[PDB]
């Protein structure tokens, strides 16, 4: 009966949106649906046995001109291997390097800040490892349409092959890819736009066999306290 | 160029 639990059911398909950044210019974009999550990858020749879609970062030449950064930005793409695989698994996230560039992740804005802040942590490579709780993700959205001040991050962004940015601007990196779960933009909206003029607002959680929801305020709020018990917490 | 000076890539192995 309540609609957003159907982002919890065993089988659905969240819908990635995957964007990619060559020193601070956007070079690629693709929204994807895989049960298996999907995999960052460096070229077409990776290797299929590996599970999740294969999201292909374009060869710099495509869109640089810069020759020593197109050098650096190939050796990147070149040392990928196996690549970064992002898959999701009931409310969680989780990440695993598969090669050898070190990739640093973390949670932040639509668009990195001019400011900075720091990496959330380090994609693991022997194991598996969460990089999103959708729990307090949803408690927190509450609380921000109860007016308490900020909304919830949900833009993934890993930096791959280097450091991250903390002492320079992240357009310094040589590859930036920001994976955004468009659910969780969507449901973030749906809170901003619920404390207005209207007596219902329309919610597309653009997930695996999903229909748009028209919804008020009240009700939307109350969905987001149902889906909070039904989810784990230590 | 030549090394790849500062990039987070530990050694190659297969």
């Amino acid at each position: 009966e309540n609609p957003l639990k159907r982002l919890l059911v065993p089988g659905e398909e969240w819908e990635f949106e995957v964007t990619a950044f060559y020193r601070g210019r956007q070079v690629f974009q693709q929204t994807i649906s895989c049960p298996e999550g999907l995999r960052l990858v460096g070229s077409e020749v990776g290797d299929r046995t590996l599970p999740g879609w294969p999201v292909t970062l374009p060869d710099p030449g495509m869109s640089l001109t810069d020759r020593g950064v197109m050098s650096y930005v190939r050796h990147v793409l070149s040392c990928l291997g196996g690549g970064l695989a992002l898959w999701r698994a009931g409310q969680w996230l989780w990440a695993q390097r598969l090669g050898h560039c070190h990739t640093y992740w973390a949670v932040s804005e639509e668009l990195l800040p001019n400011s900075g802040h720091g990496p959330d942590g380090e994609v693991p490579k022997d194991k598996e490892g969460g990089v999103f709780d959708l729990g307090p993700f949803i408690v927190d959205l509450i609380t921000f349409t109860e007016g308490s001040g900020r909304s919830p991050r949900y833009a993934l962004w890993f930096c791959v092959g280097e450091s991250w940015p903390q002492d320079q601007p992240w357009t310094k990196r040589l590859v930036m890819v920001k994976v955004v779960p468009t659910c969780l933009r969507a449901l973030v909206e749906m809170a901003r736009v619920g404390g207005a003029s209207s007596l219902e607002n329309t919610v597309d959680l653009h997930i695996s066999n999903s229909h748009p929801l028209s919804l008020t305020s009240d009700q939307y709020k109350a969905y987001l306290q149902d889906l909070v018990e039904g989810m784990d917490f230590q | 160029s030549g090394c790849f000076e500062d990039l987070a890539i530990s050694a190659s192995t297969s």
